[PDB]
């Protein structure tokens, strides 16, 4: 418990209007919240709201999973309605933090 | 219970924030100003607004999410200056300090039934 402030962040690409794209967020928030709490925090950008945003990340599309930490950044495309995908997707980025040694040499 | 929604346009801010709730067993999730239904959907224990917002006003999302959601379910913190207005539990002037942020955060958590479920 002596490591503090090292969390994974995970970047959600969103309409603010489209039902799909609005409970999105809830399937997402759903399944971190409970499963893996704690280890990965939630950033939101609406390409409604500020569409140059979207530009800067090269996206086109929504909703958008970008993966910012650990390295190197990964960009998931699907249908995030889905909750099985969803859980699908996150326990497989579960496994790989949780495979991580400091230093390990060999 | 432990769902946390910080709002704000600076990311360096909000990034140390999420990281230094989550490793404590929070989760936090950073959503950006102008949408009180996105705020709705991710209904949170707590919200944290930092200062400043230049794509909305502060009183306005304050007065928006106390019409949507009562004082007594939902807890309205701000970070940055002054941080005196109604509906609005405490106010975590800037700069922050890690240890001081945490403390501030754990001890407004002390309302409605004061339990973890």
């Amino acid at each position: 418990m002596a490591p503090l402030r090292k969390t994974a962040v995970l970047k959600l690409y969103v309409a603010g209007n489209t039902p799909n794209s609005v409970r999105a967020l809830k399937t997402l928030a759903n399944i971190l919240e409970k499963e893996f709490k704690g280890v990965y925090a939630l950033k939101v950008i609406d390409v409604l709201k500020n569409p140059q945003l979207a530009e800067e990340d090269k996206i086109l599309a929504t909703p958008t999973l970008a993966k910012v930490l650990p390295p190197p950044v990964r960009r998931i495309i699907g249908d995030l309605s889905n909750r099985e995908k969803v859980l699908i997707a996150l326990r497989l980025l579960a496994e790989e933090i949780g495979d991580y040694k400091d230093d390990d040499d060999k | 219970e432990g769902r946390i929604v910080l709002v704000s346009e600076d990311e360096a801010t909000s990034t140390l924030i999420c990281s230094i709730l989550t490793t404590a067993g929070y989760q936090v999730i950073w959503l950006v100003d102008g949408e009180v239904e996105r705020l709705l959907a991710l209904t949170p224990i707590a919200v944290l607004l930092a200062e400043p917002f230049s794509y909305g006003d502060v009183q306005e999302l304050v007065d928006q999410l106390r019409q949507r959601c009562t004082p007594e379910q939902l807890k309205i913190f701000i970070l940055g200056s002054k941080g005196n207005y109604q509906g609005v539990d405490r106010y975590i002037p800037l700069p922050i300090h890690p240890e001081s942020f945490l403390q501030q955060v754990t001890m407004g958590l002390t309302s409605l039934a004061t339990s973890a479920q």
